[PDB]
């Protein structure tokens, strides 16, 4: 029927104090969380943050909303929620969010005849997260994400989550292109301010980088010059006037990488890993254009010396590159 | 006590319209109209607009707030304005404006026995100005920033300036973060523009810009005197360098050319004569001229280099001549004006 | 339009070891998440295991939590199945399917579209 | 009159509760939709996204709202819509959106004797959809929308398309310059949650590339620099200090074209069409500098053999970069 | 007197609806507007859009709102808008537009004692256009705005403009930079929907690209590099290995012209009128390196057609680049 | 109890007027605050401002609130905020800021039974600062931050800090990547302005310049051109067409340094110390290609001044330049 | 200014197939959407079917589905009709016409602005 | 994971000047913040002060202001307490802890993580 429940909210809503959190002189109220995540957009290393979407639902137990005549459980219209208790909640390491109005405000409001309350959201949120460069690009970051409560101490409110092998679900969903997901953690702390000691939960998760890419970006170019600078060995002096032409062009080319390939990257202070690597191929195009400058400077003291220097080059430079390699590729990995 | 002024608040707020201007039928009402500027913001030269930070004040004479009180002076809330009238003011180039309302919404209502009105508000203005870029980059305009009264003709209501004239705007100290430009002068002014729906009242504030030239010298002016010095003081290499100077007279135009890249990066976009591209061609232009010195001469050398030492030793008091006085004519034109 | 056989059947004692497979073709880019569950003898079937589609993540069920490793290749576009330390209740039917994107919760039958026709496992006292 | 329809419309206002919608108790109610397309604005690789412009139309029937004294089919003000029971309806695959407010927010009330309510709305929706760039560029995108309702279940509120040869139409306005436009199918589904059994209405189509343009871009540079790798056959080997010259620069303009010509295109990890193209040219101009590679060092032991590799040059590079069209061409097409 | 208008107002307001427009059951609206425009402030052809601003005014006649008592003509404010019927008014071929609130919201309430109702607003609009560019940049762009109602069909509400010499002024205060403006029509057209007729008034206008611009942009450097082309005829080929220094940078700098100047260009996948201009710069360069490619492979057989070949080069040349220009500079205008 | 809460809050609010602050006709409120930073995001030298976010409390003490029948110390919902009275409170030195509103408006209210406030928020605020960079990059920047009241003088109201050692916290949560935090300084002033005194609070900190990136970005091009340049006095002048070669290169870098490097800088028109430093290099090696310069000139006339020059030459560039960066590195620090 | 030319229909039988196809003179950029009507000696004008500007997007009434198809290029910037399926009903002078691009519903005739005129398709048995 | 140890303590009379050494292992970059402790025979333990990771800032308890020092490293990142003026009240045993980058204020010792077995610093 219609007439029985029209007048059973407004038995519930007659003398409803909005101002006041449920069982206030008595027990702390128990609420618990859920959340299901649709997607993540997109991380910018250049901002240190992400953004994701997602489901924000919540329970609690108030014996001021406790109908019995109805069989039924119930549910309503978004705008009674500027008629009822909500607890605060927000995001601690955010930047920017807002909840999605479409149609309407997503957000929802069921009814229990005990009083268990449920309350749902749709958050897009721009959350920073703190990121740690030194082994770039073979990293592992955890960027994490916080949920606290904001005027309630923890003798009124108490967070937790509805089973550890629950409450966070739309895993797979997740695809970044650039990263991988591998592991999830639940924490519940108990973290003390000024005012006093606040309840946590708390979300994080490792995010691994996709290796098989910047080989074709940034490796590829620096594996070719090294060989494009042993092309000099194979050639006799007799362009001489020419050499220098391949040795001009390699430390110039190096100098594009160091600067047009720096367009493609983010800015920090101390050194990438890469940084040392493109050290490494920029020295030994440094040294030779350096062989060059020794024959020039004593072959005319002597060809004799100038007709071992071949001898001596090519057996130097394709092992100490070589080793250059397997100090690098196994100091990270 | 606090609850004697309540009744003749609310006492005085009984019966009072927001809806109506005081003298409606009657005489015309006068507005006092105070303008403090906080820091003036960047200009883009891009998009012809600038960003200017104000104190914008109004002050106006009400019949119906007259009373009897201790203390004459109120600093009253904010949702008063609401409850009560106030005129409006718009801008004829407001593109963008900001009104925060951060902690409260920046305003404040003062009240005296008379019913002289002071309400406040902190804007974030990017307005917009025509500018005639022909004398780039040694401009001197004035992009103005105009008001008036919308939804009043003149027969209603009149915008008169708080001081006199000079003393009714104020430019703070050190807020003219002007990198790029320099503050000069204030102008005010006062008008009548006749529109469709009737005649109105209009404010005017001009300023007076000037550009720091202390930037573009050394930003674009020396490499492309460094590259014809280049190719000035290169006459003086020998003429049996017969592979070398090949390789030389070509860069000598993609640096030229390259700097010219480089002076059309952060110049923006117009339909115009410009006096930077007005130099930059006779600059580009001799690198083109005097490769053809040099590019004579493999026509020629071998055919008979006898009249080689007539015109290219005389290429050497020539070519630095000309430029010479060509730059002495250019600066001699815009510093002027 | 896509298009799913599986390969692997058999019988083993109990607590013996056996390996699954399921092969896919067509347009797989729409279906990133695939599954599996078990026709029980008389009732209907339950959750078992689900994979992204680069591999990463495998979730499962409470009873088969760390019971079973569930594995994942791209190239051969195959899903593989380790079963270890086999049980009596395990004599079912295990269907290969998959899920489209924007579809719904990991546990349920109802959601999934394409259907591969399963092998009957057994496995002895 | 006027009269009549003032007092019509407060006794249809006069007690109506705004909390429930109709037939509470009852059966669940019989939504169905309408969308009229005006235009699809851009399309984002680099977001993965695209935003159209719709309108947005919902018919249900309310027994609450029934007038009887008047003839007419009524017409009602925007701002009576919150003073009404709408369904909550969201789009999933969404990232931004709202709705236009000019002059007034634009939506339309309409009513019916009956209880038919017409709501129209005018949505700008920023909504992703996932894309796969192994075919790039000569790839079929089939970026989706769909519907759904927020709160209520499968048990109250039931959407339906208004028959399948309709509720979709301003097809032939869609111009997009870059894609084009194939096939329309229309989806109803029951998508079950951890909540409850929710409907779903899918909107569906697929997105063609225009071929004819990355010829321009990228193809007719990288024809021609194989055919300037072909002029040193030609040559004869008096300028062995400027065949060089040539084999320096094609080398050095695949890397402008791996690079330049990369600022251009998007970020994925995994290897596009065009990037194994890009490969397969940047191999043969690899390889016409390595003819001269050899010449110079077995020139001196006979010539006469040197005398043979233009014989053996030209009768191979126009060929096997001529079969790698034919493996190219049609293993996509 | 003051004591008079308070009142007076009230009674206009007693009772008064909101829900419903004016003459419901009879006769349709009789609504005119007017227009008068601020500025446009760009035109951007990679979104294909434009943003200006104007004064946007309206009347109609409503009986509802007669005052008789006082000789004069009223003016109120603002806030008396929410309290008033206005009809529904939308742009149709806009993305994004707002109403400037500095102060307050600008907009107008002007009455008069027969009903005649004035209506004045200030809107920044930013409403897309579709541009043709086959004849780039020597072209003619033809941008629109057009206007609707949204909620009533034609026989409720009828658009008229107030003369074709009247109702849309400041026409000259428009200054665009890169464009010019041409001419003005005015429409009145009777639109059909699915639902029912509407009207709508059409705003149109010309564009016209000033020329003088692009010569000093595009033209001129193509001009000069066809003259740099024409160097080697006059060189004397002693400079063999000079003249192909040449060769090699004119077809180069070709390829920046199509790359960095393709840098300030939109994008579009069908051919630019200065494309096939392009392609004609970059044929002649690429024919002016092809006459010294057949001069060093007869040159061995003869000199003495090395000798002629100057005969016919400059005289080729300076013709068929002159007859381009004029298949050019009149197949346009 | 519940029962006297309610009634008790009623009786604090009936009657209560919001639109004057307490203690009106008698002596001044006396209002103290506190600030606790999250983090600061960046740093824009292109626009002079950073962005950080604060946790903002505030102290008064009004009478009109004072129950007595409690001995719990209370905490209320956010929503009472708009029924009670707050001071104006406005940063001055900013140029966009919000309040977050995630879940809720994240503010705070708690009473005590004396009549003490707490008033908490969480703003992030994007505040502008002034910037000198006479010194770029060995910088020493101090960016402020301002707090005043809008409406009431310095007879109504009275900021002050809750201790010098106190009241600024989350001092080392700062993690600027490119800058370091220095020191700290509190500031309580009398701001009068046309209309009357109003009072300040101000916030001011350091900002140091992290020196051990630049060297890799600015200064190794710039000191290995330096060496570069002093190849060709090692080298014999029979290389006297490949010699300019490099001199030619090395001017070209230099310009490439000027431009490229350039990008990725801000802009300003007085002279950074880095543009005298790149003045300097760029002199060096303008004066090395004028060694060929006086070469050839004077190597016909006789050849012993040339044999001496190299003798001059690589005892003065490994000089000059040496001391030259004395005086470089000895001036700043 | 836009200008149509209608041509290519004469007498066929029942059973058989008749193309007509519509030429176009004119400013043809602001109506990118051209279409097709019919009238019927004792009735009214009607739609039968239209076409896009790129060419890639057909809409066709319900009624006369399945015996015409509607293709266009830029050849001389003319639309095709094709054919199948006589029935002796449709004798009916045919039209051709445009609609501008904000112009609105794709049914109906009087938001089309220049009409086309010529060839009647007389058919019989 | 982080593990930690302690050196530096001993029997030292009034008047003296020392260092002890919190060893920084493992990973480091999920806890920036550190800080050392002290605590009573019988009362109740508190806190003295804590430093920025990156070295830009330290604070301190008001009681010893201006008298303890805490350094920084970047090379084996450990850190050590070095100080002058020593007062006889000061007889505690000393730990070091670390926090994650959301872990509250400062002064409060249940916000901490990881423990160390600290060194017995006597007063003689």
């Amino acid at each position: 029927n219609m007439s029985f429940v029209k007048e059973t909210v407004d038995k519930l809503l007659k003398g409803y104090d909005i101002r006041l959190r449920p069982d206030f002189g008595g027990p702390p109220v128990c609420v618990g969380m859920n959340i299901d995540i649709a997607s993540i957009d997109m991380v910018s290393e250049v901002n240190m943050d992400y953004t994701l979407t997602m489901y924000f639902q919540q329970y609690w137990r108030d014996k001021r909303l406790a109908y019995s005549g109805i069989p039924l459980n119930l549910t309503l219209d978004n705008r009674v929620a500027d008629q009822l208790w909500v607890p605060d909640t927000y995001f601690l390491n955010d930047k920017k969010s807002f909840v999605h109005g479409v149609t309407v405000k997503n957000r929802m409001i069921r009814l229990h005849p005990d009083g268990t309350v449920l309350y749902g959201l749709r958050i897009t949120t721009t959350a920073a997260c703190m990121m740690d460069l030194r082994r770039y690009p073979l990293d592992e970051q955890n960027c994490t994400l916080e949920i606290e409560s904001y005027g309630y101490t923890t003798d009124d409110i108490e967070f937790y989550w509805r089973g550890g092998d629950k409450a966070v679900t739309g895993v797979e969903r997740i695809e970044l292109p650039q990263f991988s997901i591998v592991e999830h953690r639940l924490v519940s702390r108990n973290v003390v301010f000024a005012t006093g000691a606040y309840p946590r939960l708390s979300l994080s998760f490792r995010l691994k980088r996709n290796i098989g890419y910047f080989i074709l970006q940034t490796y590829m170019p620096s594996i070719l010059i090294t060989i494009l600078s042993w092309v000099s060995f194979w050639i006799n002096y007799d362009a001489s006037a020419a050499r220098v032409a391949l040795g001009i062009t390699t430390v110039l080319t190096m100098t594009t990488i160091n600067t047009h390939l720096r367009e493609t990257l983010p800015k920090i202070p101390y050194v990438k890993a890469i940084d040392m690597y493109l050290m490494g191929c920029f020295v030994f195009v440094f040294l030779a254009l350096l062989e060059y400058a020794f024959v020039n400077y004593i072959f005319f003291s002597q060809p004799a010396r100038a007709a071992a220097i071949d001898r001596w080059s090519r057996i130097v430079f394709p092992f100490t590159f070589s080793l250059f390699n397997l100090v690098y590729w196994l100091y990270y990995v | 006590n606090i609850t004697i002024f309540t009744r003749i608040l609310d006492g005085l707020l009984d019966g009072y319209d927001n809806r109506l201007r005081p003298g409606l039928g009657e005489r015309i009402t006068q507005v006092r109209t105070d303008i403090y500027v906080t820091s003036f913001g960047p200009v883009s030269d891009t998009e012809m607009e600038y960003t200017i930070d104000v104190f914008f004040r109004q002050s106006w004479k009400d019949e119906r707030l007259r009373f009897k009180g201790p203390m004459q002076r109120l600093p009253l809330n904010n949702l008063l304005a609401s409850k009560i009238w106030t005129p409006d003011t718009f801008f004829h180039n407001g593109k963008k404006s900001i009104a925060h309302n951060m902690t409260t919404p920046n305003k404040l209502l003062r009240l005296e026995d008379d019913g002289t009105l002071l309400y406040t508000m902190r804007l974030t203005i990017s307005a917009e100005c025509p500018m005639q870029l022909e004398d780039f980059p040694m401009d001197a305009h004035a992009c103005p920033l105009k008001f008036g009264s919308y939804a009043y003709p003149n027969s209603e209501v009149v915008y008169v300036w708080t001081n006199g004239s000079t003393k009714s705007v104020v430019v703070a100290e050190d807020g003219s973060r002007l990198n790029q430009y320099h503050l000069m002068g204030q102008t005010v002014g006062t008008e009548n523009i006749s529109t469709s729906t009737g005649e109105y009242t209009i404010m005017t504030a001009h300023f007076h810009l000037k550009r720091k030239i202390g930037y573009f010298v050394i930003q674009t002016y020396l490499p492309c005197i460094m590259t014809v010095i280049l190719s000035q003081v290169s006459f003086w290499l020998n003429r049996e360098s017969v592979p070398a100077r090949t390789v030389f007279g070509v860069t000598t135009v993609l640096t030229m050319t390259t700097l010219s890249i480089s002076a059309r990066n952060s110049l923006p976009k117009v339909a115009y004569a410009t006096a930077m591209d007005w130099f930059i061609a006779v600059c580009y232009a001799f690198v083109f001229s005097a490769l053809i010195e040099f590019a004579t001469v493999n026509y020629f050398t071998k055919s008979q280099p006898a009249r080689a030492a007539k015109i290219d030793k005389m290429s050497r008091i020539v070519f630095p001549v000309l430029f010479g006085t060509f730059n002495l004519v250019y600066w001699a034109t815009y510093l002027n004006r | 339009q896509v298009q799913l056989q599986e390969s692997g059947g058999g019988l083993v004692q109990a607590g013996g070891s056996l390996r699954l497979s399921c092969a896919a073709s067509g347009h797989t880019f729409n279906y990133p998440i695939m599954g599996w569950f078990r026709q029980a003898p008389g009732k209907e079937r339950e959750f078992v295991g689900a994979i992204s589609w680069s591999g990463g993540s495998t979730s499962y069920a409470d009873s088969v939590k760390d019971r079973f490793t569930i594995s994942r290749d791209n190239a051969k576009n195959t899903v593989y199945l380790e079963m270890n330390n086999l049980k009596p209740e395990d004599t079912a039917v295990y269907y290969c399917a998959a899920k489209g994107r924007y579809s719904g919760g990991l546990y349920y039958p109802t959601n999934y579209d394409y259907w591969g026709q399963g092998t009957q496992v057994t496995v002895s006292s």
